[PDB]
């Protein structure tokens, strides 16, 4: 079967050969399960290469929605690391999409669970994110 | 750019997450630490930790 690792290598291939679309559909179809079933690693780097592809399709909406989906999810997870990631790229979506008040409150609420968990490197990541929020 | 170099970044994080010979994975993984800590932005740096702890 085609886990996680395998959707991304498939979808890698798929996005450099110039098919966005369907690398974009082994992606969103991994991501379905991962989010019921896969460990946060797997959850975050289906949903950051998801959502990054579809930000380059012109799809910063739905880009969004995949990103707060995982975001969602890993904040109950107990990883920092993975918490972090996510947030991050939430957040940088959401600056694009017009939007740097929800960053702001993606990146706090973020902060805030990984405080909870202690992992003061994803404490300081989330951090050094709220300061470089400056840009457009 | 830095955008760019995010996306480079992920990209061979991703590429890691299947590799299956362990001296292939670690090069990979070394470009994708080399960018971020070129960057010197410590969410790109964590985000290559968490995969090179799996
Ligand atoms: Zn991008
Ligand atoms: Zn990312």
């Amino acid at each position: 079967g085609t886990g996680p690792e395998e959707a991304l290598k498939i979808a890698l291939e798929l996005l450099r050969r110039g098919n966005p679309e369907e690398a974009r559909r082994v992606l969103e179809e991994a991501l379905e399960e991962a989010l019921k079933k896969g460990d946060p690693t797997q959850i975050v780097m289906l949903a950051v290469l998801l959502a990054d592809i579809l930000l380059h399709l012109g799809n910063p909406e739905e880009a969004r929605k995949v990103l707060e989906e995982a975001f969602r999810v890993l904040l109950e997870l107990g990883n920092p690391e993975a918490i972090s990631h996510i947030a991050t790229d939430l957040a940088k979506v959401l600056e694009l999409l017009g939007d740097p008040e929800k960053a702001r409150e993606v990146l706090r609420r973020a902060l805030k669970v990984i405080q909870e968990l202690g992992n003061p490197e994803a404490e300081e990541s989330v951090r050094e994110r709220l300061e470089k929020l400056e840009k457009g | 750019s830095e955008h760019e170099l995010h996306d480079r970044v992920d990209k061979l994080l991703a590429e890691a997450m299947n590799i299956e010979d362990p001296e292939e994975r670690r090069r990979v993984l070394e470009e994708a630490r080399k960018i971020a800590e070129e960057l010197n932005d410590k969410s790109l740096i964590l985000a290559v930790k968490l995969v090179e702890k799996k």
